[PDB]
């Protein structure tokens, strides 16, 4: 790998410089280096393996839909026939994108997940491994779409589980866990009711917990439960 | 709809 | 070249997908192919070109400001050793941009430039040869400094001599052009007095021809004059 | 200071 020469606390470091550059792409390669070193993740660091890669599929993602708005329209009564470029351009789109879920995946898979023993490391991985299937299956159209959903299911389900048992209703990666399974029900699933029952519950558990917290704490949970109910707010 | 931020607890 | 198998107009309508996308990297590389046809672009398909690179080398200045900046920081007196990773990283982004620019610099040599004999190719592509030096001017600190320096200003030069021979005082080309060699004066050269100088005749000669144009030419004209306005209002 | 868009005459 080309961060194999790197010092681990020198990947690090520059991880951070790429975030404040906004060198998401760069951000990511140094994480992945530092993820190969083979040494579990502090929590900062997992954030920010989570940061790189989510910009960097975000920016794929937010193409992906661009070009598969345009290509619609080409396939509609009355559009002219304009060739395979589109489609072509948005299969290119495609596969970077699938390329990076997959290795986010892999990086979970080898060896994140299985060292993963505290709950605040193994669910936030579980959730990631939910997530990437999620971006997955928003692109997925063939014979495995099916084996891609029920492989965010899985991953969140573990991840439900997990929470549910070892956090706080407040914990931030609990909720935003919960607030992503939602989206998963909503989006892809086909199951808005599934989603719209899980965001509530979510909710009022938390609003149930804050005077537990500190300050700073209720910040952190208040603003993923304000995401929560943003999204109630749009499916009801 | 919103999913969330990347950094969390 | 990855693009040499890809038809001409393919890799036209492909730019214009990355461009609404906003995958200037792609949009770059898809131009980049188009040019090593060895035809000449027509107006829109220079457009295409310059907002793909513009945009490519837009981020990397952007970033490379921001870890110049915290590398000056740290070789202030009081500030903590941290490692050669700031230096190496800020090194990294700029051996990038000058990387892009070296492109775009090339494609201008071979062999777009000597074959634009139209005042609206030949100016619009000078007036990039030197913004694309002006880009390296910003970074360079070594012996070849000053080479850099006037390889732009001769190519803006160029431009200029051109510019006022042959196109209106109003010309959206003419505009960018004298802005341009402007900012060049006042941010590279040590010379605002000649930026604001260049700036102030600029706008005013184009003031005076507005008289002749129509609504649509007038709002692209005003656009740009309003750009020296304000760069004249920041410096004075 | 504000240089020229991209697209241009
Ligand atoms: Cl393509
Ligand atoms: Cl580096
Ligand atoms: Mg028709
Ligand atoms: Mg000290
Ligand atoms: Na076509
Ligand atoms: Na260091």
């Amino acid at each position: 790998g080309a961060m194999g020469s790197m010092e681990r606390a020198s990947l690090i470091q520059k991880a951070k410089l790429a975030e404040q550059a906004e060198r998401y792409e760069d951000m990511a390669a140094f994480m992945k280096g530092a993820v190969e070193k083979g040494e579990e993740l502090s929590c900062e660091e997992r954030n920010l393996l989570s940061v790189a890669y989510k910009n960097v599929v975000g920016g794929q993602r937010a193409a992906w839909r661009v070009l598969s708005s345009i290509e619609q329209k080409s396939n509609e009564e009355g559009s002219e026939e304009k060739g395979p470029e589109v489609r072509e351009y948005r299969e290119k789109v495609e596969t970077e994108l699938q390329g990076v879920c997959d290795t986010v995946l892999g990086l979970l898979d080898s060896h994140l997940i299985k060292e993963a023993g505290d709950a605040e490391s193994r669910v936030f991985y579980l959730k990631m491994k939910g997530d990437y299937y999620r971006y997955l299956a928003e692109v997925a159209t063939g014979d495995d779409k099916k084996r891609i959903i029920d492989s965010a299911r899985s991953a969140y389900q573990e991840a439900m589980d997990i929470s549910k048992k070892e956090m706080p209703p407040t914990n931030p990666i609990r909720l935003g866990l919960a607030l992503n399974f939602s989206v998963f029900h909503y989006e892809i699933a086909n199951s808005p009711e599934e989603a719209i029952s899980l965001a509530k519950t979510t909710f009022d558990e938390a609003m149930a917990d804050l005077h537990t917290l500190s300050e700073d704490s209720y910040k952190d949970s208040t603003l993923i439960m304000q995401l929560l109910r943003d999204n109630l707010t749009l499916w009801t | 709809a919103h999913s969330s931020p990347a950094s969390x607890q």
